């Protein structure tokens, strides 16, 4: 029953997100990025996006998004679109690296799990562990420079070669990513985010929107 | 499911060819007649 915050922004009552970035450096670039600042009251309420309208493009049935809904707390489900930046030439050899921080008032083992689904057939997972450590009143979860797959890093290599960018849209389309963030004890669904694509409309930068999944 | 340990972290692959082909097989499917 900690609602406010995660009415306001990706956070369940027992986990909240202050940073998420994939990046290459050799010297940095972001392909996506999400920074969280601390949450006021004041904040508007996200934009709500109903679950059972992105179901067909993650996995079903038995290890699935519907399945995971059903159980974990609600409040833990966000959508982010993310319209990434894929102009460098750094890639033209350097480190490919995703870091994420997020913060919590109870002490747990948390397990990521970040998993590749293409037209909703999963295919291939990372999964990191991270314990706490305390900081002000709270405790943080430092996940530093995990190296990218060797798939994603292929994705990316060619989905940048494409010549038109509605061609890179029809690719992004059937692509997604689910982040799944588990208490190890309990394995209670701390957090889940399911991420869709689009490239960035702009020559540089990447953007973001924030979705809230409901019912 | 493929099982790696790797830096810290444990990789599921869920295919069972080569990486570059299975990147190639999303590609072929998502531009294949393309309007």
């Amino acid at each position: 029953d900690l609602n406010w915050i995660s009415m306001r922004s990706i956070a369940s009552s027992k986990l909240w997100m202050l940073e998420f970035s994939a990046f290459l450096e050799r010297n940095k670039h972001l392909f996506v990025h999400i920074s969280q600042s601390s949450p006021s009251y004041s904040d508007p309420y996200l934009e709500t996006v109903d679950i059972r309208q992105i179901y067909d493009k993650f996995p079903e049935k038995k290890g699935g998004l519907k399945e995971l809904f059903e159980r974990g707390p609600s409040n833990a489900f966000f959508l982010v679109k993310f319209w990434a930046d894929l102009n460098t030439n750094i890639d033209d050899s350097a480190f490919y690296g995703v870091s994420s921080q997020y913060e919590s008032p109870e002490n747990m083992i948390i397990t990521c799990s970040t998993k590749v689904c293409s037209f909703g057939k999963q295919v291939v997972e990372k999964v990191e562990t991270e314990y706490a450590r305390y900081e002000n009143g709270h405790y943080l979860y430092r996940i530093h420079r995990s190296p990218l797959c060797e798939y994603m890093i292929n994705f990316i290599h060619k989905l940048k070669h494409l010549p038109e960018k509605y061609m890179m849209n029809s690719v992004l389309e059937n692509f997604t990513i689910l982040q799944v963030v588990t208490n190890r004890d309990t394995q209670e669904t701390l957090l889940c985010i399911a991420y869709v694509f689009e490239v960035s409309a702009s020559e540089h930068g990447a953007q973001h929107h924030i979705y809230r999944l409901v019912k | 499911p493929k099982t790696e340990w790797n830096a810290g972290s444990v990789i599921f692959t869920y295919f069972e060819g080569d990486i570059n082909s299975m990147v190639d097989e999303h590609f072929s499917r998502a531009l294949r007649n393309l309007k």
